[PDB]
């Protein structure tokens, strides 16, 4: 699909079964999600934004469907106000920015 | 408004 | 053109007469620009993001080249920590996401 950039581009995500709503953000090297109880083990992480920096939890190979588009990945989780979704994952799905 | 800039780093 | 993700997607813009590299960001509403001198009176403004929010200074009405494609609109100006083109002038300029 094309999506136009007049409001946030968010989108529905399944991840850990649950459906969520996620900002497909070219600016984010990783996907980042809102703090969530996700089982398996993880690894500390600290990435950085406007602002500063935030601690999340970081956990391989999670599978995650981008509008029916299926994806497998590294996600982290933390205190964000949105979720989003970084370059990691939108490269699997064959997003472009094009003008 | 929301920058959501996100460092990998 | 038509930008793949697998880098970061940076682009030359020319602003004030200077040239500077900027990313192309959906994710973010507004265009914050590294602390740099712009013509014309400014407002102190706030903008927020990962790790909190900072004090940036507004312009309005700004020309801005972003490879090649015109554009003018608001450009806000504070500690960033790299160059940011967002929707409001993205959407100048005709781009879209696709996949």
């Amino acid at each position: 699909p094309q999506i136009t950039l007049w409001k946030r581009p968010l989108v529905t995500i399944r991840i850990g079964g649950q459906l969520k709503e996620a900002l497909l953000n070219t600016g984010a090297d990783d996907t980042v999600l809102e703090e969530m109880n996700l089982p398996g083990k993880w690894k500390p992480k600290m990435i950085g934004g406007i602002g500063g920096f935030i601690k999340v939890r970081q956990y391989d190979q999670i599978p995650v469907e981008i509008c029916g588009h299926k994806a497998i990945g590294t996600v982290l989780v933390g205190p964000t106000p949105v979720n989003i979704i970084g370059r990691n994952l939108l490269t699997q799905i064959g997003c472009t920015l094009n003008f | 408004a929301e920058t959501f800039y996100v460092d990998g780093a």
